[PDB]
């Protein structure tokens, strides 16, 4: 005989992936965010499927549709705010996982890291398209601002922007296209996540120490399944705190006014997850330079494996790199704060210096510091 | 870049430059063909009839 | 009668407060300055903003207790 | 490929384990836990904190400077 | 330059606090007798006030008070109907341009989501309603504009909308300007968030359930991980 | 020399591989050259490395550090892998030079 | 190649501006309904026209 | 050899019922397993 | 003497069918008990505000 | 005296960065003086040893000053009470903890917290009440 | 070295599934319908995603939205009728496929 | 399923959502189908094992 778990094909795949997968025994709670990310993706898919049963993509009926969900669909407010704040939880976990990979040298898993970069881009696109769907003033004007950035691309910017718009400006066509894309993209994200896990399982999972843990591998089923359930429960606590006590904490009030294309909102600012890229974009005076810098901010992650110069994979045993990494985190927080703030004398200079510091820390300071640490260790 | 700086690699580049140039031309023609780039296609005699 | 609104009483109470008093004095000074100048473009909106910020902060703590 | 049987070669490493039902889930959770948390925080704080202190200083300075920028300048209306 | 609204101690500010439905009923009185003439609430209907501040019979009686246009008849002409609980609150003006014409080129905003729409929430509305003041020295108001410090720009087309004894409440509560503003703000908060109390109840239940589950799930994780945590490894070379 | 040694010792103590009982070569990233160097290690050294790494991983699992008396000293840290890694890198460099021309 | 080009072009053009939007491309503004000293804002091409 | 190492003491981690070395564990097995599975059942009910 | 927890284990927890029976019956009764208790807690916290409290004054 | 004027001129509870910089300058000056006296009275074996001792004393003093100023100004801002001596007490205890950390001793840290915090609170009280450590002869 | 098609994980999966899968040499044209079913699935997904860009699901606007797709949208009629008749092609292929499974005893799998 | 007493706007919107989602679930079930088939290969028109002629 044979155990069905180990011999049946689908059960074989499932067992290898999450029941008998050799997992490092010293993985910390920063290794719970990724499974939290998958839970967030599933939760977003379900909540959105239930929302879309009541949402209409025509400009005449979109805002009324969202109001219908909030005030008339049974438990509709729960689903709507679960989706809205789940997007924020999604991006929080995404940033935390990017930080974990940066700090512990998980980017050395080149294929997994690059697939993750692709996933990050796809999720950002999904969030931006979703924000336009409610069709509030913020949705319309933020879409107008962000899409207009593509016009900067030389000799094809205008045609590409008009093709995306479906017309001369953001309008019913753009809303319908964004509803379709917002629906389809998450499943592409799920497939990319499957590829991500495949590539990760090829090489295993890096531990906090940065040293190979083949000696101390523990089964995932009797240990990390319960650890991830606990982490998911904590994340659910936070998300439900948002949904049931501060449903509008992370959202701008202006999106509760129907979009008026003839009057701009007093402040046109993107969602909080996009704010650092917005600050970087505003930092560069030239439009094309701003667009290229915004692209490079996310794409600099691709260059992270090459920039590695330390003889040690993880930053746990490298203090100066730890100081630089925490400087980078503070800089990202500063960029978000600046992107939220109006463009004025105090904020403009701070944003420019912060963008310079972000790129400098990633490209120059970190590798030179790693080399200095290598010399100090006599390596 | 340190490894790929030697006499053999320079020879290897020379061998493959004719192929790379030909493939680049294939991309150039395909882009012009697919996009119907009137700027480039106007020069071509028979295809010029399109416009 | 006249059903004196608790807002009047509470704002009168708040006006009798150090921050409100100093803000009011600054407002009065800027009023004299702006009134004197024939073609000045200045306004007393900022000093009024200070005074009302202090007064209405006090009124926030006081007023709702009266309103039942 | 990566399976428990053939992961790595290790010799002469003896491990002693106890059943979960024979041992307390939370042993010395506070008597030992709080000192260990304090030790980890002592180790981390010097590296972690200073950048966020810099952020707090920058944030306060920027907010105060913007508030000052909005404020009126007496010299403009001197004439 | 803008003046941030003070944070008034609203009853519903509490983490697990509910709107005072008596204030909601008085706020609906205030809206239907003062604000409805210019402002509108498209997204609220008389049925919505059937278990909140009025009973079903009361709600239907309120609806029957206001006439509503009805779908065209066999002759093909629209007709006016007494009104039903299904009907939404009557729109003050036929089209936005007519509303702008009535109100000096300014469109009275819809009050269905006003509390959520404007930063400051109910505090902003309360301060703006109770915050009318004589124009400051050096500030000249254009015709049809009233100085309100809280409103962005400090010039508002709306005239001071609440004054003492603007309406007489059924409950008999004194119709002071502050009381009217408080009740109307409570009603607007209910309008923007009709699920406020239910959200609070679900939040209380979720907090207690999480307080129960997280320690127990943590205990389960500790139970499973104790074998590794207590593990003693000894290297015994030959 | 003394100043450089003092700064190096400060870095050694600032890094925590000593606290977990690990030696410096225990913390090297396992690239292909390092993998071959480990493959070439004598059995005693390989077993000692394996146990040190396992003990460090167990300590990190419980978020604990070894007793201060048992910390590896800067003087006594022995670079066991460095000669094998140097030989491996030399062989790789020779092969690359042959490939170049 | 011919067939694929045609199909891909068809889909991409389907994403392009529709007939109604192109019909709305050009707008006729009736002057003498705008009083002197007044700015009339019309939505032309989806953006404010002054 | 194999006879020169004795299992290290786990007394600090051990539960109270099984702390004594002169007492059968079967006596307290029901109580200990019941406590752990009671935690499990309560978690399941809440879930 | 068997303790209460030992009696629980032997009677219900040992065989997973009885374990699930315990789980389900407890789920039903815990739904009832917790909903009742937390509703009472919230109603007390907001006594005199909730419509249910004030419905009598206007009905009939 | 210019450093003392620099520290005083910045309003209490405002411009926390400038206040911290002034406190750091004062601490550095005091550390330099102490290092000079230590080098003279207790000779250093080498020029490098003298430099090391000067750096150690100066950094300890500068860290104490910086922590005191930063904590005092931040506390004044957050509490929003500018003239309260408790802010100075908190800054002084933080400075004492910094001294204990630099000396790697808990007892030094605690004794320094108590004494230095009390002295700083007394200094703030003297500012508020006009106490004169050195009194001009007036009779 | 190694062959990337064999070695690489995703390339390995693709190779084993489609490139170097051991296949009976006698499988007839009736076996072709399964790949035709996959092609129909892909075509339906693409065409329906391009339709969905122009389709509103409100009862007021659904029929007018399909008429907009047919008339105003550029090549929209091609897409719409491709989707409509692709559904029929999908079901024809499904029936032929199940018939092949029944006739040749493929249900033993 | 109707979302109400009869087929109406709710039914149409639900069906649009379900219609959008289901084909992707079909695209995953097809992959499971191919995995199961690959385990046993493909049958031949004869119905006799073809491991000899592949
Ligand atoms: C006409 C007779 C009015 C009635 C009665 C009330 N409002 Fe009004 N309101 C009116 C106009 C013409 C305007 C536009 C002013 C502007 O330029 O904004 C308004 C505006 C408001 C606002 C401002 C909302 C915003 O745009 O930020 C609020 C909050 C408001 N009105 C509330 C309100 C209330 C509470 C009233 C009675 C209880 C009320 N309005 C009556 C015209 C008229
Ligand atoms: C929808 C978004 C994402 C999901 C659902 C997701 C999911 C996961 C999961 C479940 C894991 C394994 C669990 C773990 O290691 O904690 C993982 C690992 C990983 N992910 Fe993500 N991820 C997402 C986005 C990203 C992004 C944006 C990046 C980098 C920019 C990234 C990089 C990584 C890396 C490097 C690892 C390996 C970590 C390790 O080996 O320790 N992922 N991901
Ligand atoms: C990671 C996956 C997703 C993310 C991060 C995301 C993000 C968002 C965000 C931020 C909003 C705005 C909420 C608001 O403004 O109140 C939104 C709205 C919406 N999204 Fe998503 N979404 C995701 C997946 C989905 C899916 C799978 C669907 C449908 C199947 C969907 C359908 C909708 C709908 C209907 C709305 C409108 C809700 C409203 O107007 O309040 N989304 N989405
Ligand atoms: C995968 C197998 C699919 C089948 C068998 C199928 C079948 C059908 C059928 C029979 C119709 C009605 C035809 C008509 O217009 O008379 C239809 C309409 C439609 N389908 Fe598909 N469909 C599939 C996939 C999809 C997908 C993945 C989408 C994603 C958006 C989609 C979007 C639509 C839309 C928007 C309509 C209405 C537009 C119209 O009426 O032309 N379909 N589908
Ligand atoms: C979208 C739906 C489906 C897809 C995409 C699909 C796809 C495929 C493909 C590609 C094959 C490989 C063999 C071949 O190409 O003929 C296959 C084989 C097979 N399929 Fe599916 N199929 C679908 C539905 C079904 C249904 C409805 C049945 C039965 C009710 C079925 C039963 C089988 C069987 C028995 C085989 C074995 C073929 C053999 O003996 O070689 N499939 N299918």
């Amino acid at each position: 005989m044979t155990n069905i778990r180990k011999s049946h094909p689908l059960m074989k795949i499932i067992n290898n992936a999450f029941i008998d997968l050799p997992a490092p025994s010293n993985i910390s709670s920063w290794w719970n965010f990724g499974s939290l990310l998958g839970i967030c993706l599933i939760l977003q898919i379900l909540t959105g499927l239930f929302l879309a049963m009541h949402y209409t993509s025509d400009t005449t009926t979109a805002f009324s549709s969202v109001t219908h969900i909030c005030r008339d669909v049974n438990y509709g407010w729960v689903i709507r705010y679960l989706h809205a704040n789940g997007a924020s939880m999604f991006f929080i976990c995404l940033f935390i996982h990017v930080g974990r990979g940066l700090y512990y040298g998980s980017y050395m898993f080149l294929e997994t890291w690059n697939i993750g970069v692709v996933l990050l881009f796809t999720v950002m696109a999904t969030a931006f398209m979703g924000y336009v769907l409610p069709w509030g003033q913020m949705s319309f004007w933020g879409a107008t601002v962000i899409t207009n950035l593509l016009s900067a691309i030389p000799y094809i910017g205008t045609d590409l922007v008009e093709w995306i718009w479906g017309g001369f400006s953001v309008d019913k066509a753009t809303l319908t296209r964004f509803f379709a894309f917002h629906f389809i993209l998450p499943f592409i994200i799920t497939a990319l996540a499957a590829v991500h896990l495949l590539f990760l399982h090829e090489t295993g999972s890096n531990n906090p120490t940065g040293i190979s843990s083949d000696m101390d591998k523990i089964p995932f089923h009797p240990y990390y399944t319960i650890k991830d359930i606990l982490g998911a429960l904590f994340m659910m606590l936070i998300l439900l705190i948002l949904v049931l006590f501060s449903p509008d904490l992370l959202g701008d009030p202006d999106n509760y006014t129907p979009a008026n294309p003839l009057n701009t909102p007093p402040h046109i600012k993107p969602e909080w997850y996009f704010l650092f890229a917005y600050a970087i974009l505003r930092s560069i005076p030239n439009k094309l330079g701003g667009v290229l810098a915004l692209v490079a901010s996310i794409l600099i992650l691709i260059l992270m494996p090459m920039l590695h110069t330390s003889k040690q994979r993880s930053m746990m045993f490298r203090p100066l790199s730890q100081c630089l990494f925490w400087m980078l985190v503070a800089d990202l927080i500063t960029l978000t704060w600046i992107g939220g703030q109006p463009v004025e004398h105090p904020f403009i200079i701070i944003g420019q210096l912060a963008s310079i510091l972000y790129f400098l820390i990633i490209l120059v300071l970190m590798p030179i510091t790693s080399i200095i640490e290598n010399n100090l260790l006599k390596w | 870049l340190s490894r790929f700086l030697g006499p053999r690699y320079r020879e290897l580049a020379r061998n493959w430059i004719p192929t790379a140039s030909m493939w680049g031309a294939v991309g150039a023609v395909g882009l012009v063909w697919a996009t119907d780039w009137r700027l480039i296609l106007d020069w071509v005699p028979y295809i010029n009839g399109k416009f | 009668e006249e059903l004196v609104d608790p807002l009047t009483t509470v704002r009168e109470q708040c006006e009798q407060i150090e921050k409100c008093i100093k803000a009011r004095e600054r407002l009065e000074l800027c009023d004299q300055r702006v009134s004197s100048r024939s073609q000045t473009e200045e306004d007393c909106t900022e000093e009024l903003f200070d005074f009302l910020h202090a007064r209405d902060h006090c009124v926030a703590h006081k007023l709702f207790n009266s309103l039942k | 490929g990566r399976e428990f049987g053939h992961l790595t070669r290790m010799r002469h490493v003896i491990t002693y384990s106890l059943s979960p039902f024979e041992q307390r889930a939370f042993p010395h959770y506070f008597t030992k836990g709080i000192p260990n948390v304090l030790r980890r925080t002592r180790a981390c704080i010097l590296r972690v904190a200073p950048p966020f202190v810099v952020f707090y200083l920058v944030y306060t300075w920027g907010t105060q400077e913007f508030e000052k920028s909005k404020r009126k300048n007496p010299a403009a209306y001197e004439n | 330059l803008e003046l941030h609204a003070p944070s008034y101690p609203w009853s519903h500010r509490g983490l697990l606090s509910s709107l005072d439905h008596t204030s909601i009923r008085r706020g609906f009185q205030v809206y239907k007798q003062v604000c409805s003439s210019c402002h509108s609430m498209d997204y609220v209907a008389y049925r919505h006030l059937v278990g909140v501040c009025y009973t079903e019979e009361e709600a239907k009686a309120l609806a029957e008070e206001v006439e509503v246009q009805d779908g065209p008849n066999e002759d093909g002409e629209m007709f006016m109907r007494p009104g039903k609980l299904s009907d939404y609150f009557p729109k003050p003006y036929p089209n936005p341009e007519a509303a702008r014409a009535a109100n000096n080129g300014a469109l009275p905003p819809d009050l269905s989501y006003i509390v959520r729409a404007r930063h400051g929430g109910e505090d902003y509305v309360f301060s703006l309603l109770t915050g009318y003041c004589e124009p400051p020295t050096g500030v000249s108001l254009r015709e049809g504009l009233y100085f309100n410090p809280y409103f962005p720009g400090q010039a508002i087309a709306m005239a001071p909308p609440i004054y003492n004894e603007v309406l007489e409440f059924d409950d008999g509560t004194p119709a002071t300007m502050s009381q009217v503003a408080k009740d109307v703000c409570t009603f607007l908060r209910w309008a923007s968030e009709p699920e406020h109390d239910h959200r609070k109840r679900m939040g209380l239940k979720m907090l207690m359930m999480m307080g129960l589950l997280l320690p127990l799930v943590y205990a389960m994780k500790r139970h499973k991980w104790s074998v590794l945590k207590s593990r003693k490894l000894a290297y015994r070379p030959p | 020399s003394k100043w450089l040694e003092g700064i190096r010792k400060w870095y050694y103590n600032a890094a925590g591989f000593n606290k977990l009982g690990l030696m410096r070569d225990d913390t090297i990233y396992e690239d292909d050259d390092v993998k071959e160097a480990i493959r070439r290690l004598p059995e005693n050294l390989y077993n000692d490395r394996v146990f040190r790494i396992k003990r460090a991983l167990d300590l990190t699992m419980r978020q604990q550090i070894l007793p201060k008396e048992q910390w590896t000293k800067y003087e006594e840290d022995k670079f066991y892998l460095e000669p094998y890694l140097k030989e491996v890198i030399r062989e790789r460099k020779e092969r690359e030079e042959w490939a170049k021309k | 190649a011919y067939a694929a080009k045609n199909a891909v072009s068809q889909f991409v053009s389907s994403m392009s501006a529709s007939a109604d939007v192109l019909a709305m491309s050009k707008i006729e503004i009736k002057l003498s309904d705008i009083p002197e000293g007044k700015n009339m804002a019309f939505k032309w091409r989806g953006k404010p026209l002054f | 050899s194999h006879t020169d190492i004795r299992v290290p003491d786990f007394s600090d981690y051990r539960r109270a019922e099984v702390l004594d070395s002169t007492k059968s564990s079967k006596e307290s097995s029901d109580a200990r397993k019941g406590f752990s599975y009671l935690i499990t059942a309560t978690t399941t009910v809440g879930v | 003497a068997p303790t209460l927890t030992a009696r629980l284990y032997s009677l219900l927890f040992r065989r997973t069918s009885t374990f699930a029976l315990t789980i389900a019956v407890g789920a039903l009764f815990f739904e009832r008990a917790f909903d009742q208790g937390a509703d009472a807690i919230y109603e007390h916290i907001n006594q005199g505000k909730l419509w249910k409290h004030i419905k009598h004054k206007y009905e009939n | 005296k210019t450093l003392l004027h620099k520290y005083s001129d910045i309003p209490e509870g405002t411009e926390c960065h400038r206040k911290a910089y002034a406190s750091t300058s004062i601490g550095g000056a005091t550390g330099l003086i102490v290092s000079a006296y230590s080098i003279a009275l207790k000779p250093p074996a080498s020029f490098l040893e003298g430099v090391a001792r000067t750096g150690r004393y100066t950094f300890t003093s500068a860290a104490i000053g910086a922590i005191f100023g930063l904590t005092s100004c931040i506390s004044a801002q957050v509490r929003e009470k500018p003239d309260d001596p408790l802010n100075y007490f908190i800054g002084g205890c933080a400075g004492g903890l910094t001294l204990g950390a630099r000396t790697r001793s808990y007892g030094i840290g605690a004794a320094a917290c108590a004494y230095m915090g009390l002295t700083a609170a007394l200094v703030k009280m003297g500012q508020l009440e006009g106490w004169q450590v050195f009194a001009e002869p007036k009779v």
